[PDB]
């Protein structure tokens, strides 16, 4: 039902990708965590044309930017500077 | 046609179009006599009596539907003798007015009437005898209204074929049990606007395919427990205004074809009995508002699995049962306000699915349990106005994604800034809330209401809301960033204590996209760096905001105290 | 309401409970299964990575799903699906979808033992033929659906089938209607 | 190219006003913002059936949770937030 | 701008009666006793548009009665008591009048030029006016018309020469009438 897959997940993420690109040791701490919801792209479907239209589109993947504290491990020790994520599949 | 030789008769035709008016004594108008293309005639003897006594004849010869109106009768003739001039035939319906002469009935009066379906009397009969009706062959209706008439058991004896007989000011004083007998294939009774005591349990014997009954003014004190036993065949009973204080047991237990049940204004009513709509599969429409009843059985409604719509408003109900929603998984339409309702039992509604709209308006509510709404995946409004909620439970909305429009108006919710969406431990880019979780939201009415703060889901999680109602709120100052809806809004913040509004002259909306915002009966601050915001509403052409900005006035600058907009020099 | 009978730190399996839906995953950091359950109607079994075993996982005690769902997940070798997902607990399901993306494999009616209730059904990829009776005529099958599959069917392999109210075909890749394939849908 | 008309918005933290200071204040700090980044469809203001495919299809919104939860200082019951933010519109097909 | 007498007990018209109202356009008697008139009680109401008068006991008018008012577009006159007559040239010059009903009037006579000079007229009846005969045989000089009806009258003869100017005359009545035969030349300008 969908032209393009995205697989769901929950990653917990530790040094990140971001703009300033100095984040590292990002806090999962089993008392301080935070989880973001992605929507990874299917592997076999990276560049494979789209399904369900003749769109010569392959299944391109984006990216987004989410507020956490992954610059530091303290949390709101950056006020939550934005990391870069995964989003969903576009052809 | 016009009657011809009109030199010789006293009346005079019209001649309209589709017409013919009469007005027989041409010196003075009376007898209004006028005829639809032989569709139907009037007649209307409005000025004076006994002018018709030697009128000229008409010859109007086939219609379909007569009328007189408050014309005078000759007792012991048929009415087409008294009115032979009009030289009618085959009447097909009679209706008869007489608002000056009480007129005792009997079969003469019929004679030669037959062939004839609706036949009506206003004021016409104040009697009616045992034979009256006998001559008729086929009467398809039949209706008395606005008179004092006494009736004799079996008055209706051979009228097989009736079918609506309707009595409405009748005031019969009390149903006597051989009233009905002989009467059958009737698919309307109506006892509305009658003085009638109670019912005895033979006051209906001999009705047997009756389909629809109505009580709409009834003086009923008491009902007998099998009242209903014989309306086998009922599908709609309607009970409007009724003095009776309880009814008995098992009532309705025999009459499974029902289909819609309306007891309104039953101010007496105070407890229904136990179990008093089990078992009616049929059911589909029960409304029991402004009754006075106190407190439910837990099995009024066991089985009734067919219900549609419910209605409980206006009550004087204070506390409710589980076990009465739990199999009506059909419901659609509930409704509860104006109950001095207390708290809602946490688990209420979990068993319906379907309910499209909730009412839960003028009660005493003071908080709502999570779970209230948990599985209601297909309400679409909701009624909260007028109750003294306090607090809300932050995952309300998990469970109803279609919501639409939710109203909180006079209510007693205090959401602060923070302390609503956050705990001081985790910064939130959207706050989260329930209204943030119902996406798709549109109308909402937080009027009267002092959150004193816009939440940034209100304008990200809400893409489609349309209609915000801030008014009455504790809000201290108004910003840009707090306006980003895009999307045509419109903002009401009149009557709110705002008085900073900061704006950015790069202010721009989406093309042809327009928010009206309200600031009136507003305590706003004139000092500079409102001096933006002046720009936008002075010297304004045409932009995104609008501001029905007519009765705000500067409050706390002294040198220009209560100088409205326009007043004000830059 | 089962909100993880068993504790977490013994399998390390945590999970979370709403008012919607108490989600759950095992892993616990990183969690490659989740197993999102609504409380009364919805079930989503999701394994995108490969899972270990189904023993070490607890069991969610849960009566019924009006659906259910499992997603990328390897099914067992010759037996009834809920008897290769005997952890998770569930008894009564009336609709059904599977959408294994990899490690595709024949069918039969052994895989479908104990779910011969199902009102609907659907094998979004992973299916390399139906070798005999999709139902042995199980109760109301109303709709049916195998789409992606890119396989060849035999003539009347349906025929069992009566009360196919509906029956769709996407991506089939198949080359030719074989001659009376649609035998037995008396009722289409 | 993409199947549906989406377009990146940024939205500006809600800004704390210092309404108890009468005098004018820099508008630095409204000059320049963090902010955060949001997708939308404008297409027939997200209602467009994703034209240049012609399977039954049409654009839908979709958005993202993140789930922060600690428990709290105060050893209180443990804190978890669910904030949901629109992050993309994508497009589906529909049956008949 | 608007006037209506119905079921009114008024048994007279005076000149003066409708004073200090240029702009009226209605006039409507559905019912009066009114039997006196002046053809300056109409005289102010230059504008009158509609004037209905009927179930009155009048038995004549006055001369240069609507005549003054050269705006009034239509004229209705049923159910009229012991009108023996109709006063000359009432109509004459009115150029803007398009209907005229004189039904159920009982006159005996009729003039030829009572209408003359109304170019606009498209309708006339004069039903169950029951005329001893046919005076008048110049009514078509208004020829514009196309609808008639002279039902109901005792004439015993139609001039040959009345109907010679109209051709657009579409409908046409003579029911109830005491006609011996019909004109040979009459009938053939009767085009339409
Ligand atoms: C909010 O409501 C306003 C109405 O006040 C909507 O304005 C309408 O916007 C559309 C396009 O946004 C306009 O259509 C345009 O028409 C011109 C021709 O005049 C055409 O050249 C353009 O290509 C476009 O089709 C429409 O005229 C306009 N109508 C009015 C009365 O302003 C607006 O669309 C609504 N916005 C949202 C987000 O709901
Ligand atoms: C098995 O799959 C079928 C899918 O057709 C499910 O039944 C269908 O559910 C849909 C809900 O999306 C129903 O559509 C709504 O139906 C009503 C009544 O006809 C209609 O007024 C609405 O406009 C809308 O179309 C649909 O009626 C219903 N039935 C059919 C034959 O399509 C069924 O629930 C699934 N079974 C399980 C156990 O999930
Ligand atoms: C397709 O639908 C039909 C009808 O819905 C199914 O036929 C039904 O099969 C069941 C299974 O045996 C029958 O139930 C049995 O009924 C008898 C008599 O009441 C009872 O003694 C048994 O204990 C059992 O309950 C049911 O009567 C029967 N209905 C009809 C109308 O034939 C059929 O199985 C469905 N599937 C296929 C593949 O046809
Ligand atoms: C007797 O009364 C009934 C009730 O009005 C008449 O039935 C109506 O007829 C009209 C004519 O088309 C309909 O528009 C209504 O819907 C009918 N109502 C009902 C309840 O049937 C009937 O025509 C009357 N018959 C006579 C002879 O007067
Ligand atoms: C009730 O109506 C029925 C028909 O609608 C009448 O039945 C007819 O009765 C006459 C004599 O009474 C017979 O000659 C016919 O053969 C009957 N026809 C039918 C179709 O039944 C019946 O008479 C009416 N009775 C009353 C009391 O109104
Ligand atoms: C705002 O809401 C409050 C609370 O509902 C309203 O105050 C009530 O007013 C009604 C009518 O006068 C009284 O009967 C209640 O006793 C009041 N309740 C309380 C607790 O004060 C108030 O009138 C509303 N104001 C509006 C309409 O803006
Ligand atoms: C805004 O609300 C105030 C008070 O609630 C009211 O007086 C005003 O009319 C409202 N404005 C609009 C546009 O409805």
């Amino acid at each position: 039902p969908f032209l393009c897959e995205s697989e769901q997940l929950l990653i917990h993420p530790k040094e990140e990708l971001s703009r300033n690109n100095s984040m590292v040791w990002i806090v999962n701490t089993k008392d301080y965590k935070q989880g973001v919801r992605i929507e990874k792209c299917l592997k076999r479907q990276l560049g494979k044309p789209c399904n369900f239209c003749d769109a010569d589109t392959e299944c391109k993947q984006l990216f987004h930017y989410r507020t956490l504290v992954a610059v530091d491990k303290v949390t709101k020790k950056p006020y939550k500077e934005q990391v870069l994520l995964p989003s969903c599949c576009k052809c | 046609t016009c009657p011809e030789e009109s030199e010789a008769s006293n009346c005079s035709c019209e001649e309209f179009p589709s017409k013919t008016h009469f007005y027989c004594p041409d010196f003075n108008p009376t007898l209004y006599v006028d005829v639809e293309d032989r569709m139907r005639v009037d007649f209307k003897c409005y000025d004076e009596p006994h002018d018709f006594k030697s009128l000229p004849n008409l010859a109007i010869g086939s219609v379909k539907l007569l009328t007189v109106v408050d014309c005078v009768l000759d007792d012991d003739r048929p009415i087409l003798e008294s009115f032979k001039f009009l030289e009618v035939a085959d009447v097909r319906s009679f209706v008869y007015n007489n608002h000056e002469n009480g007129i005792r009935y009997n079969a003469k009066y019929f004679e030669g009437m037959e062939q004839l379906e609706n036949l009506t009397l206003a004021r016409g009969v104040v009697s009616i005898d045992r034979d009256t009706f006998s001559g008729f062959l086929n009467l398809k209706r039949l209706t008395i209204e606005h008179n004092k008439l006494n009736l004799q058991p079996g008055t209706f004896e051979a009228l097989s074929n009736l079918t609506y007989l309707g009595l409405v000011y009748n005031g019969l004083n009390e149903i006597q049990p051989g009233l009905f007998d002989g009467l059958e294939s009737l698919e309307a009774l109506s006892l509305s606007y009658n003085d009638i005591k109670s019912l005895s349990a033979g006051s209906f014997n001999g009705l047997s395919s009756l389909r629809m009954l109505n009580l709409r003014v009834n003086k009923i004190e008491s009902f007998d427990a099998n009242t209903f036993a014989s309306l086998k065949e009922l599908s709609r009973l309607e009970i409007t205004l009724n003095p009776f204080v309880s009814l008995p047991r098992g009532l309705f237990s025999e009459n499974k074809k029902l289909k819609t049940l309306i007891l309104t204004n039953n101010r007496k009513l105070v407890t229904l009995p136990e179990e008093l709509l089990a078992n009616l599969k049929e059911l589909t429409v029960v409304n029991l508002s402004h009754n006075g009843v106190g407190n439910l059985p837990e099995s009024l409604l066991s089985g009734s699995s067919g219900i549609i719509e419910l209605n409980l408003g206006y009550n004087r109900l204070n506390s409710l049962p589980e076990e009465l929603l739990s199999d009506q998984p059909q419901l659609q339409v509930l409704n509860l306000d104006h109950n001095q309702l207390e708290s809602i039992p946490d688990y209420f509604l979990e068993r319906n699915v379907e309910l499209q709209t909730l009412y839960l308006s003028h009660n005493r509510l003071r908080s709502l349990s999570e779970k209230a709404f948990t599985k209601l995946k297909n309400l679409k409004e909701l009624h909260l106005e007028n109750n003294q909620l306090q607090t809300i439970p932050q995952f309300l909305f998990s469970g109803t994604p279609k919501l639409e429009e939710i109203y909180m108006q006079n209510n007693q919710l205090a959401l602060h800034a923070n302390s609503f969406i956050n705990e001081e431990l985790s910064i939130a880019d959207n706050d989260n809330t329930p209204f943030q979780v119902l996406q798709k939201l549109r109308i909402l009415h937080l009027r009267n209401n002092s959150i004193s703060t816009i939440f940034q889901d209100w304008y990200i999680n809400n893409l489609e809301m349309q209609s915000l109602d801030l008014s009455f709120n504790k809000l201290p100052g108004l910003s840009y960033t707090q306006l980003q809806f895009q999307s045509n809004i419109t903002l009401n913040l009149s009557n709110n204590e705002i008085s900073q509004v900061l704006l950015i002259d790069d202010l721009d909306l989406q093309p042809y996209q327009r928010i009206n915002v309200d600031l009136n009966h507003n305590p706003l601050n004139c000092n500079c760096n409102a001096l933006k915001f002046i720009q936008l509403i002075q010297s304004k052409a045409e932009h995104g905001l609008q501001f029905n900005v007519d009765q705000l006035r500067c409050s706390e600058p002294p040198n220009l105290l209560d100088a409205t907009m326009d007043q004000l020099q830059t | 309401r089962f909100t993880c009978p068993e504790e977490s730190e013994a399998s390390n399996c945590s999970c979370e409970e709403f008012p919607s839906k108490t989600h759950f995953y095992c892993p616990d950091f990183n969690p490659t299964l989740y197993v999102d359950v609504e409380d009364r109607m919805r079930v989503d079994f999701k394994c995108y990575d490969e899972p270990h075993d189904f023993k070490s996982l607890p069991n969610l005690a849960i009566g019924s799903v009006k659906l259910l769902t499992v997603v990328d997940c390897v099914l067992d070798d010759d037996r009834p699906i809920l008897e290769s997902f005997k952890f998770l607990e569930v008894a009564d399901v009336r609709s059904f979808v599977y959408n294994n993306h990899e490690n595709g494999i024949r069918y039969n009616a052994k895989y479908f033992e104990g779910m011969e209730q199902l009102e609907n059904l659907t094998l979004a990829r992973g299916v390399v033929s139906i070798d005999r009776d999709t139902f042995s005529g199980f109760l109301n099958l109303k709709r049916l659906t195998i789409e992606h599959n890119k396989l060849n069917l035999q003539p009347g392999t349906f025929e069992a089938l009566s009360n196919l109210t509906y029956l769709g075909l996407v991506y089939n890749g198949l080359n030719e209607i074989q001659p009376g394939l649609f035998d037995g849908l008396e009722s289409l």
